């Protein structure tokens, strides 16, 4: 019909997939062991969510999910957790040794020992999609398997299924926060390999989401369970049009056709709103304008570059729940009219708008805001060229001294691989500079009069 | 699901093991009977990582115990947790090294090592998901040092890509525990450095200082020290053995900690450390953890890290943290102290955060740091060696065990090269190796 | 589109005097634009003297709902201009303003 398939790649992808797949059950009434607790048509009906689940037995749900890190410790938490009896036991996949925060262990040794077991179970899910759209991968660019397996999966999928939607969903490098000494290398060996494959790739940073939780939600203590249980609502707001009815719904293809002027410029940065504390939600007005204002606010962005350092190319601004097309048109006309909120000179048409009737729904187990309506935004902009410039800075100090490179060598990797990934970053730097320019015409050299 | 093997070599390497194994029996619920009686399903989930499942709720440790004296072996088995060590996992001589590193490496310990390797093979063929080996030892000792190194060099011949972790005591700063320390430590290094992936440089006078300073005890013995250390070897392996917000495999820290192939000698540390009459007062927080672990005088190591720059540092937390605060305290301590850091290795940190704390306590963290300040210890031991060696002091005893004068000269040269390198990593700039040039002419002919 | 043309035919052999064709679609849409101008340009070869008439959502001047609007609209108008008989231009920026001004509807819905 309209089927999607998610792959949860490495520790971050997995930790995220546990948040996501609480909410994908919870939206439909589906219980933590796949059960539909009450069904108006046992063996058909609505059930609009066969796009996210395959049905078995007497109306038990099996999800359309995959879990993989070469660490049992993070997958066994799926097979012994609160939801163990939801998922499929040959869809909680491991390997014999975890990837040490390294690329080459993925791409040329140990990921390369598990890729054909994974691609096979993916083939059995795919054949059971009557209307396969494509697949999403959830990762960190800074991850070990995150870098090393996504790359090797999308080298396989993009010529296994081809014209099918190729998506990524990525934890994207923090400006000042870090986790690992080896993140710049993991990121840049994956962009080299995988930016040739995704049609659109959707971006968030932990340093911004920590900010959202400390400011907007007014949480003193963001655990990763506090963080990821926000992100759930991002893909819940992206995926609504495939899960519920409405007025102006958006397939997984249309983000591509609209967010991407050029097929290297397909990394749009997310934000989602409203986000308030359980004190703030009782004094706010939370109308569509006021959401849409907070959606373009620089502090409020889910990748931590200020969009004002950039210029906007394109954007996608989907609305969910209590929302009205004239009221939305009014907020678009407002952000548009404030030209100070800056687009490129050449932009004829920069927007993609949507209406889905089902509201936002939270989780059990917080002091949380049960709002009536929400927006989910993705920004395409030269502001990502500020954080490319940071990867250009991080890389060159390490790689000149040739720090760490022997750990990648000894697990299957060329030296020319690093070099040719940074070469691609030398291109990307400029691929993003040949856009931020104004459309004015002319060439060569002159020093005299025409008049 | 992945499995560790451990080596308890010499007097010290084994005395630390006996208290390490006490700490690691308690963490997995296991009574000194060698059976479980524990307090979580998750202690059993990963009881496999250290232990073999013997029949009828029986566990034995993946420990192999190596010496040329039987003395501490009598004291392990008449000691606490003695009954748990299976008899065939004791493998020892009755003649000793007598402090002579060479009598370990060449004469007696060499006559034992194959019979050891059997016990090592029995263990390694039975854990399919074998990930790495550990050793505890003395560096300045004859036995943990002189035999445990050849054993490591024959472990690395049989298990070529598996992790090798090494938990040294080092020679003593101001006065010696054993006279031949500068030759034992320097002979040892030229076997280690081509056969280990991680080496940890613990200083017993730093543990004696830490005990009078942060724990404020005047009388710390080996049990207080052998517990103070075991939080590092517990710590480093917690994020393998229990779930976390960042789980971490042994390789996951080595591959962050080591930037070049011989640059893998570490300064360990731990928080929090507080006396019994002040645990009521200091705060149980992540800025106290971080600033306790980065206190120059909180290092379990012969060196003041304000003398060097940090190449790399990992930081393993335990207990239930804000991940925001783990990150925000790493961010702060690197903004406050940037000049003690190798500036062409920007962002020098690796975090891991396990959800499961030390016994009956709210929280902790484990530090593994790569300062260049470590060069002060190998400077000492090279200048010391030089003063014994340009005179033939003690050298009759080791040449008496067949070592050629080239063996000590290659060793010293090898150490000297490591030291010369450490200077070349210290305070260095992002330089690109160019030289002075000048202008030509434009008057073409 | 052949499977449709077959149903359009089965409808056309139901009409005693086939008047012609009404369409509702969007020019800023994908399918309404692209698969409708496929259908418009194929009908005309099969139904030469009948009228073929269209009620199009057309791009509006202040805002835009889809980024490829100018491509879709202009690729559309290329076919429509020489295979149709009427083109009723319908615009949501006016529809939203008529609902707000003339009917005093504070919140105009697509309903
Ligand atoms: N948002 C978020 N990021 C996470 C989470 N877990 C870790 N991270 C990030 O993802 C990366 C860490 O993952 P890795 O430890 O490399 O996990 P991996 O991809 O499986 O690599 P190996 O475990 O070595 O296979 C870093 O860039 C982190 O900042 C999580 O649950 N949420
Ligand atoms: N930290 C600590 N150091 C000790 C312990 N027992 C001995 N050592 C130290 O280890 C060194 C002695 O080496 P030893 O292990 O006897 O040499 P070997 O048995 O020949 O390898 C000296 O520095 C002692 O202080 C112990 O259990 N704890
Ligand atoms: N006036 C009107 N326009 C609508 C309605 N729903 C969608 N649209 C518009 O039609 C366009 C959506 O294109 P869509 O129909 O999704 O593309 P298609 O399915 O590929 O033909 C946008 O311009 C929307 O504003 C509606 O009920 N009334
Ligand atoms: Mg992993």
């Amino acid at each position: 019909m309209r089927e999607c398939i998610s792959i949860h790649v490495g520790q971050a992808g997995v930790q995220i997939g546990n948040a996501c797949w609480e909410l994908y059950c919870l939206e439909h009434g589906i219980q933590p062991d796949g059960q539909m607790p009450s069904d108006k048509t046992i063996g058909g009906g609505d059930d609009s969510f066969n796009t996210f689940f395959s049905e078995t037995g007497a109306g038990k749900h099996v999800p359309r999910a995959v879990f993989v890190d070469l660490e049992p410790t993070v997958i066994d938490e799926v097979r012994t957790g609160t939801y163990r009896q939801l998922f499929h036991p040959e869809q909680l996949i491991t390997g014999k040794e975890d990837a040490a925060n390294n690329y080459a262990r993925g791409h040329y040794t140990i990921g390369k020992e598990i890729i054909d077991l994974v691609l096979d179970r993916i083939r059995k899910l795919a054949d059971q999609c009557t209307g396969l759209q494509g697949f999403l991968v959830f990762h960190s660019f800074g991850g070990g398997t995150g870098s090393g397996f996504t790359s090797l999966l999308m080298e396989r999928l993009s010529v296994d299924y081809g014209k099918k939607s190729k998506l990524e969903f990525s934890i994207y490098p923090a400006p000042q926060v870090s986790t690992a000494v080896v993140e710049p290398y993991n990121s840049i060996l994956t962009t080299h390999t995988t930016l040739e494959h995704s049609d659109c790739a959707f971006m968030v940073d932990n340093e911004a989401i920590y900010d959202i939780c400390r400011r907007n939600l007014d949480i003193e203590r963001p655990t990763y369970t506090n963080l990821n249980r926000l992100i759930s609502q991002i893909v819940s707001s992206i995926t609504a049009s495939l899960r519920f009815d409405g007025a102006l719904n958006v397939d997984l293809t249309e983000f591509q056709t609209n967010l991407v002027p050029y097929p290297r410029i397909h990394f749009p940065l997310a934000t989602y709103a409203p986000v308030i504390s359980a004190e703030k939600a009782y004094h706010e007005q939370l109308s569509v304008a006021e959401i849409t204002n907070a959606c373009f606010e620089p502090a409020n962005q889910m990748v931590k570059c200020d969009p004002r350092h950039g210029k906007y190319m394109a954007c996608c601004l989907l609305y969910r729940g209590d929302v009205v097309p004239k009221d939305v048109n009014a907020a678009i006309a407002t952000i548009k009219t404030k030209r100070s909120i800056q687009f490129v000179d050449w932009c004829p048409t920069g927007f993609k708008v949507g209406i889905n009737y089902q509201p936002p729904t939270v989780v059990p187990g917080g002091d949380l805001a049960k709002v009536q309506r929400a927006v989910c935004m993705l920004s395409n902009t030269t502001a990502i060229a500020e954080a490319w410039a940071r990867l250009d800075h991080k890389f060159d100090l390490m790689y000149a001294k040739r720090a760490f490179v022997h750990w990648y060598v000894g697990e299957g990797m060329e030296e020319g691989e690093f070099s040719e990934a940074r070469e691609d970053m030398a291109a990307l730097e400029k691929d993003y500079e040949e856009v931020g320019v104004d459309s004015v015409e002319g060439e060569g050299e002159e020093e005299g009069e025409e008049y | 699901m992945r499995e560790i093997v451990h080596i308890q070599a010499g007097q010290c390497g084994n005395q630390i093991g006996a208290k390490f194994w006490e700490v690691i029996s308690d963490e997995h619920g296991i009574d000194p009977t060698g059976s479980y009686h524990g307090d979580s399903d998750l202690q059993l989930e990963r009881i496999n990582v250290y232990y073999n499942e013997a029949a009828g709720n029986k566990y034995v440790p993946r420990a192999i115990l190596v010496d040329l004296e039987p003395g501490t072996m009598d004291s392990v088995r008449s000691g606490p947790f003695g009954q748990i060590f299976r008899p065939d996992n004791f493998v020892f001589g009755q003649s000793g090294a007598g402090n002579n590193w060479a009598k370990g490496h060449y004469t007696e310990g060499a006559e034992l090592v194959d019979s050891v390797l059997d016990v090592v093979r029995k263990e390694s063929e039975s854990c399919d998901c074998l990930q790495g080996f550990q050793l505890t030892h003395s560096l300045g000792g004859g036995t943990g040092s002189g035999m445990g190194t050849l054993l490591i060099s024959k472990i690395r011949e049989e298990y070529p890509d598996r992790i090798m972790n090494t938990f040294s005591v080092v020679p003593s700063p101001k006065v010696s525990d054993t006279v031949v320390e500068p030759y034992n430590a320097t002979l040892s290094v030229h076997q280690l450095v081509e056969n280990t992936d991680e080496t940890y440089c613990i200083d017993n006078e730093a543990l004696y200082d830490i005990c009078f300073r942060t724990l404020k005890l005047t009388t710390p013995t080996y049990g207080d020290l052998n517990h103070l250390v075991s939080a590092t070897m517990s710590g480093v392996t917690t994020c393998l053995r229990f779930p976390g917000q960042l789980n971490a495999d042994l390789r996951k820290l080595a591959v962050n900690m080591v930037p070049f192939p011989r640059l893998h000698f570490f300064m360990p540390g731990f928080a929090p450390l507080t006396s019994r009459g002040s645990q009521q007062y200091r705060a149980l927080t992540v800025p106290e953890l971080t600033q306790q672990m980065f206190d120059a005088k909180n290092m379990m190591a012969a060196c003041d890290p304000r003398h060097g720059r940090y190449l790399t540092v990992a930081a393993v937390f335990r207990g239930r943290m804000s991940m925001k605060e783990v990150d925000e305290q790493m961010l702060n301590v690197q903004n406050k102290n940037s000049s003690y850091f190798v500036e062409w290795i920007p962002n020098n940190v690796k975090t891991a955060v396990c959800d499961i704390p030390p016994r009956g306590l709210k929280m902790s963290a484990t530090f593994i740091g790569n300062s260049t300040a470590i060069q002060e210890l190998f400077k000492r031991i090279s200048e010391q060696f030089t003063a014994m060696f340009r005179r033939k002091a003690f050298l009759h005893w080791y040449t008496g065990e067949g070592m050629d004068e080239m063996e000590f000269t290659e060793a010293e040269s090898n150490m000297n090269d490591l030291v010369s390198e450490y200077q070349q990593y210290q305070d260095a700039t992002a330089d690109e190796q160019g030289e002075f040039e000048e202008e030509g002419e434009e008057d073409e002919a």
